[PDB]
């Protein structure tokens, strides 16, 4: 439904200000963040396609500052499958 | 003049971004504006021939639509741009501050420490008061945009010290070089607050 | 404000002359003023300091005395006379846009196409106003004359596409160097017909 | 408004003193404001961003009291100080000027002669003004204080011919260098007694 | 609510020197620390801005000298989104 | 608790000079002045830090144009057994 | 309020010499003397600001012949938390 | 009560060049004017002392282009018997 | 309350070895030890100064011929929130 950004971040102090400069700079929603260990941590916005190109170029931008990006992406349109198996915050 | 509000009513779509286009000509200003609005479906909030004989066109839409709009105007303008600005999310309370210039008649009964800051051209000001409002609790309080100052633009936050301290080291790299002056009042006098221009 | 209407009452002499004088002083802006006054009975149509610095007379009146009170008031100025304006018989519709700054509010259902112009000087603008208006069947909207913009003046016309483009052809040979910019928009916006300037 | 009267009431100290800051920048224009109010207990009149992008500070009080805000304030400006006044005792005529632009419409049947008189920073307007006023039985009929013409400031005093050349003597010394041109009316015609900005 | 500050330690001995020099050096309130695994913990103050930009650039300066530092960084005013999605301290 | 601001002045007029100077210039509250002896005094200001630092660097340059400025320190949170101890305006 | 002017001298004498010239050359009011020991004793008028420059621009000139003038310094308008902090005869 | 300021000047024309200057560049009184003989006049202006301090102040730079100045004084609060002994115009 | 001392190895032999010679060489209490993950461990022994000062001298001596010891670190006194909010063993 809504599309999808993320930032994942080899370090927690660059995904929450990673998290903070994508929602101020954007309408989008951070329905949360993902732990997959080793000091990776991955932040989650959500919102329509335009705003969360944005939200994720400002929090790239942000995140060079003070940390190591590992992936930017955005996912205009997610299938229902990834939202239903995978925890994207709009599970049914 | 309810265009310039910050939430649309229910039958609106919501439109949460601005872009500002300031120029040194006005003719070429109505040709960036008409260009600008015939490739997106931006909804114009103004065109306005300001002091020292510029023009400031403002426009409000939907992210993609102000991007659309905005980079058609900068390929028009090619030039004559002065300035411009392009973003994506105003802040809630920088809505009410651009149609006429606002002055403060009264702080709260909390009010701290106040910041005035001017730039020389208005899309620094904007930008500036935006980038404030965003990574400070501060609150804007007067804002004079080139009309009776020649193409300069000022406006004040107030709030707590260390809060204004914080938003004086965002507008100052946000600037950078339009900066005219900023002034961090750390404790004005009890004449003063709330009365500042008049 | 009646002493600017096109054709005067029947009580009244014609008056179809017009003199514009546009000073860089205020001071010798009045010497002007009362010598072109003493020297020729020309009707005085206003004496008013405008935006940066710079002041606007205009006087009125028969052929023989504004170009007897223009020599006298060219000969008292030079100097401090920045630009100056003598037309035999200027055109009916711009004896509205002297006093005040009009905006135009909505056009017509037919109106093809607008074309906005605007100049270094005030003399130029009434001057190019009225050499287009006098070989175009053009109508004239909105005029700003040095009040607000900082001594540059602008007009916009309107009317057939062809029309327009010979109106750009008088106004850019009668201007010349004091032109700074004139835009052929050949069909503007269905969101900006009629309102230009807001 | 009622604290730019020239004698204050019964229950009221009398503030015959008055200081002109005028300032290139507004924000320092605020420091130099609250720094003046922190130091000595002035009234402040004014803190108006006037045209040409500048600010202009006005305050009045006692001769102690503003002689010490003035120098709090002189010594917080430098910089961006464009020009200062400090007058000791104001004279009555001047203190109704100053808070907005005032044009006389009529003179009394007995008044010869017209000097008008433009100067480039507002302090040398206000400090010529006051000389003239005390040292001729002249009356100050209009004056613009950079609101409008872009920071140039100018005043018109009428009266006898012999007064006026008296007048003009001392404003010609008190400016000497802020003078932009002044100009000696002997007698302004019929058409123009009392009715000059129009 | 109030401004946000952060150490991130590659070890557990950094973080707890880094979080006291933090609670010593300036009026902030240390809500605890983050396990991003790795070996990648960050502790977070919070308070007003001022205090906490004096508390980390001290944690920063004693941290460095017993462990390794990843990243250093207060926000001076975090998103509600962050402070409600994240856990730093103020989910309401 | 609040943080603290000295000004030590060898003279009492310099010594409120700094005072005025501090509590115009910041939002602090000026507890008193302690009298060491030998013409020294040190007046003493106590609130939030960012506002004392303000104020004591106001003072210190306001007290070195009419007096000796002896010492001038922030400290911006004082330990218990300082405020309970050492009369310093917060003794509960 | 009442503005303020100190005299402060190395000595007992110099002190009560300029706190005589200070209520002779003009309509100020003698409020007292802090005595901060080591010999520096402060005389303190508080009149209006016109009244207390002058008084203590003689009381200076006064006090040169017999002592020896630490500092001199008048403040026009000092705060209200000076005076409700500091003992300069204005206390409520 | 008021105070007293005085233009003294061996001549009767910058006499009174100081006299007018006085009486319009601050707000005064002039009392009067008193001849001792030898080509010595004195003018006396008398108001408080800010005003009379500008009024002397103008008017020994207004008398000394057209005279010659031989002196100028201020008395900020002269004994009351001056005034009662001495011509200067408040008389009881 | 009671000073601080840490062991950090990459490894939990080391951290075992490492604690062993802590709690031999002094009169201490180790409350335990930190799973940071990635391979890291932080043994934490607790007492008075000298003899947490003297515990981790030993065992950062006997933790090197075994271990890769990362961090050794001793807190003489540990602030309130730092064993409020932090697992020290303290936690009231």
């Amino acid at each position: 439904a809504d599309a999808l950004g993320m930032i994942e971040v080899r370090g927690f102090v660059g995904m929450v200000e990673a998290a903070d400069a994508m929602v101020k700079a954007a309408k989008v929603e951070l329905i949360g963040y993902e732990k997959t260990g080793g000091g990776y941590v991955t932040a989650v916005v959500r919102g329509d396609v335009a705003a969360v190109k944005a939200a994720t170029e400002a929090g790239q931008r942000a995140a060079e500052r003070v940390g190591e990006v590992v992936a930017v992406h955005v996912i205009p349109r997610p299938h229902v499958n990834v939202d239903a198996a995978l925890p994207l915050g709009r599970t049914p | 003049p309810e265009r310039f509000d910050a939430t649309p009513p229910a039958g609106e779509p919501d439109r949460p971004a601005l872009g500002v286009l300031e120029l040194t000509s006005i003719a070429r200003g109505i040709t960036v504006a008409d260009a600008a609005l015939k490739r997106a479906p931006s909804l114009l909030l103004m065109s306005r021939p300001v002091s020292s004989g510029k023009h400031l066109l403002m426009m409000r839409g939907q992210v993609a639509e102000v991007e659309e709009s905005m980079i058609a105007a900068r390929e028009i303008a090619g030039g004559a741009l002065l300035d411009e600005l392009e973003l994506p999310y105003a802040h809630e309370q920088l809505w009410r501050f651009l149609d006429a210039p606002v002055v403060a008649d009264a702080w709260e009964e909390d009010t701290e420490s106040v910041i005035i800051v001017e730039t020389a051209t208005v899309c620094a000001a904007i930008d500036s008061a935006d980038a404030a409002l965003k990574t400070a609790p501060v609150v804007l309080r007067d804002m004079r945009l080139a009309i009776g100052i020649a193409g300069k633009a000022f406006f004040t936050l107030t709030g707590e010290l260390a809060d204004v301290e914080a938003a004086a080291e965002v507008v100052r790299e946000r600037c950078g070089a339009r900066l005219l002056e900023l002034a961090c009042i750390a404790r004005p006098v009890d004449e003063l607050r709330g009365r500042l221009f008049f």
